[PDB]
Parts: structure tokens; sequence; C-alpha cells
């Protein structure tokens, strides 16, 4: 993928359902994003390489 | 499991290891005859001890969490090497540098 | 907790007749323990007299910074563990099992401890003592 | 809250007799058994 | 791990007539199960808990002086001279509870 | 400290029919006093000569 200001390499899946949903990432306690948003409008949660 | 097999006969001894096949009950009446030096008249009259031994092992079944270190030492070990591995590797990457 | 468990003599000014034991508490930190606490050079500690005592003038309580915590046990109580341990020297040194025993005088404890491995049997320790 | 207890020690002190006899503290009940310590043997590799 | 090998060869095979290591009490059995990364022991020890102070000697003698005391635990109580020692109490006339060492002081019973 | 517990349970309670650890000679008595930070032993051994 290559999203807005963020790079990265991930395996998106239609996951559920944890986030903010108004701004459009979700991190897990580090710099990484685990990982949905951005698609319109669904939960494409990402993973590491 | 072969070590649990050798608990009874090897706990006899009379040498490690060139022995044996003795039932576990008699192994604890000789192991109990040894250092808890109560000789044979007490273990004859009576047993149950057996129910006290099994009661001891029963509380040994129920009690692991949380106030029973050794067990907190075990999760200090798994949380030790899991902490070092994954958490130190999470400090190593993302982020360190300038 | 793997020191004491059982069972002192207790501490009476006569331990063994006649083995002059310095390890008696005079009364609380026995005499040989007093020698190896006086001769060792510690500039520390402060527990509501040494903070103020250094304020009247090591700096675990002035940089802060670093800070030394107290050692979980007051000295009278570590002295209580090892003094009941000195109580259990005689009877526990017998044995015949650790620990479900005893109260035997210290002199006879060293004639059995001496009978054991310095395997001189009873005729030598009878004739004579002084040892 | 409710600080400062000093809970030590206290061993069941058998008393020392004087003469040819000497007291001894033998017990009455077995009461076995404990779980005990982990000994760590390795790392994760 | 070398300590664990020292705990398996001592406390698990044999008894081991030694204190903690074989934790807290006169050790009886010990069991080994594999824990995460290590072994794990279930040391089955004795725990006395009801102490009754009785009286020794130290042995016996008579008009003739061969002694008794001890195989291996003490005394020789009173009422009358009985011998279940460590841990519970008390046996019969001794008959196999007695080596016969040399006499000592406090004569005839035999301290 | 686990060594000290091994020296109290062997050399201090029992005799201990073993060499140094229970230093230098067929061991007889041993005494424990609290030193700074540690224990301290006064092992009373035999010395033939």
């Amino acid at each position: 993928y290559s999203l807005y200001g963020v790079s990265g390499r991930g395996v998106f899946q239609n996951c559920t359902a944890v986030g903010v949903r108004q701004q459009r990432f979700v991190y897990d306690a580090y710099q990484n994003l685990v990982g949905y948003y951005s698609d319109d409008g669904n939960y494409y949660c990402l993973r590491a390489c | 499991s072969s070590l649990l097999g050798s608990i009874a006969g090897v706990g006899w001894t009379a040498g490690l290891s060139s022995f044996a096949a003795i039932p576990f009950a008699q192994s604890i009446f000789y192991r109990l005859n040894g250092v808890g030096i109560t000789q044979q008249v007490l273990s004859e009259n009576q047993k149950l001890i057996a129910n006290k031994f099994n009661q001891a092992l029963g509380a040994m079944q129920t009690g692991f969490t949380t106030t029973n270190e050794a067990f907190q030492k075990v999760q200090d070990a798994v949380n030790n090497n899991a902490q070092a591995l994954s958490k130190l590797a999470s400090e190593l990457s993302n982020t360190f540098g300038a | 907790a793997s020191v004491k468990s059982s069972q002192s003599s207790p501490i009476i000014p006569g331990f063994g007749g006649d083995f002059n034991l310095t390890l008696l508490e005079p009364v609380a930190r026995s005499a040989i323990e007093d020698l190896l606490f006086d001769k060792v050079t510690i500039a520390d500690p402060g527990y509501m007299q040494g903070y103020d005592d250094c304020m009247q003038q090591i700096c675990a309580q002035y940089v802060a910074g670093y800070k030394v915590l107290p050692p979980l046990m007051d000295v009278n109580m570590e002295a209580a563990y090892t003094s009941s341990l000195l109580g259990s020297i005689a009877g526990v040194g017998w044995t015949a099992g650790l620990s479900s025993f005893a109260a035997i005088p210290f002199a006879q404890s060293i004639f059995y401890r001496l009978n054991g491995v310095g395997i001189t049997q009873q005729v030598l320790s009878e004739n004579q003592k002084l040892i | 809250m409710r600080l400062a207890s000093i809970a030590f020690n206290h061993p069941i002190q058998v008393d020392q007799l004087n003469s040819s006899y000497f007291k001894l503290s033998i017990p009455t009940n077995f009461s076995f058994g404990v779980t005990q310590e982990y000994i760590q043997t390795t790392i994760q590799k | 791990a070398q300590l664990a090998k020292d705990k398996v060869n001592e406390c698990v095979k044999a008894q081991s007539k030694r204190s903690g290591f074989c934790g807290q009490g006169t050790h009886i059995v010990s069991f080994v199960v594999n824990a995460p990364n290590g072994l794990y022991f279930m040391h089955v020890g004795y725990y006395p808990s009801n102490h009754i102070e009785v009286v020794s000697a130290y042995g016996l003698c008579d008009a003739a002086n061969p002694t008794n005391c001890i195989a291996p635990v003490n005394g020789y109580f009173i009422k009358t001279n009985n011998t279940r020692i460590v841990d519970e109490w008390s046996y019969t006339g001794s008959s196999f509870y007695a080596p016969e060492p040399i006499t000592s002081l406090n004569t005839k019973y035999v301290a």
C-alpha cells in the first residue's frame, strides 16, 4: 500500500471493528499501524510483511 | 514420564542406576521410613497418610495462581524471555535513530 | 525463612560448659557481630537520625538523585534470627532430622559433633576434655 | 493505612533442661506437601 | 540447568537427606514436570506442626554397663523408656532401636 | 545467597561430613553472624598437625 502521508507494506483484510472511525488510522502502542483505513468505507486491517 | 516411572524403583536406591520396579506406595513408605524416621509400626498403624498425601497433592493441584511463586517465577521466566525478545526488539526497531 | 523455622534453646548466658562463647547477645547484635560491624568502615546509614545528623554538617538523601532503601529487617530482628539459630546449633546439630528437635547442651553437642567426623570416640573426649 | 506491624519471629522455643535429661520437641502430625520451585534450564532460542 | 541436573540426580532419584534445596522440611518425594523453558518441581516435604516437649536420655545402663542409644533418633523417653522419635511418639521396648556404644557420664542412664 | 542457604542448611545445622565448603579440616561447629550485606561464618574445624 501507499496511503496519505504514510508508506508501508501490508496484507489488508476485511477485519472488525476497532478504531476511531473519524480520523483514519489505528496504531497499536508503537509507530506501526494495525491498520485499517483507508478505504471507503471498510475495515482493511493491515499486517506486517 | 519415564522419570516418573523411575521415581519408585530408583528411589530405593541402592545405586544410581541399576534398578528396579517397586510399587509407588512402598516407595513412599521407605522414603518416609528414611528421613522422617518413623519406622514401620507407624506406617503400618496407620496409613491414610494416603489421604493426607493425596490431600497435599490436591492443594498442589488447585494452587497455581497467583500468590504461589514458584508459579510467578515461571511467568517471570516466560515474561522474561518474551519481554526481552519481543519487547526489546520493539525498542530496537520503531524507533531509535535521529 | 530458610534460616529459623525451629527451635531455640533459648539464649541463656551459659551455652556450653565450659565453652566461652562470644556469640551471646549482651543486651540485639552480639559481640563478634559487634566486632565485624565496628571494624568495617561504613559511612552510612540514616534512619531519622542520620539525615538530620548529616544535615548538621552518604549523600543518598541529599542529591536525590540516588537513594538507599532500608534492608527489610531491623538489626535487632536479624539478630533475632541468628540468635535463635545459635540456639538451634546445639539441638539441631544432633540431628536426627531437620527440623523436629531439640534442646541439648552445647558441650554435648560438640562431643557428638566431635565424635562424628573427627571420629575419636568417647574415651578420648572423656579423658580428657580441655579441648 | 494502619501501618507498622513488627511480626517476628517466632520459633517455638523448647527450653533447655539442666541435668542428665534434656528436653526435645518431637511432633505429632505429618501434614505433607507443597509445590516448589522452577529451575529454568534454558532460554527461548 | 546444571543446578536442575543436580536437583534431579539428588532430590528426584534419591531422597536426599539434605535440607532445602529439597525445600522446607524433611524431604520425601519429588516430581518433575516440564514447565515453559525449564523444569518444575513438586517437592513433597514433611511439615511437623504439633510439637510436644518430652524428656531424654542419651541412653541406658545397668549393674553391667553396655549401652543403647540410638537407632537413630532420641531418646529413649520416659513413660517408661520409649522410642518413636522423629517424628511421632512413642514405641515399645527397643530391641532393634539400639546400637551399643561406650558408656558416658551421669552414670547408669547414661548421659 | 542460595549458596549461603546451602551453607546454613548443611554446615550450620548439620555437621556436614563434607570438605570445604565447610573450610579446611574435618568440620566440627559453625556459627552465623550477620555481616554487612551478608552472613559471616566462623567455621570451627579440626587441624591435625
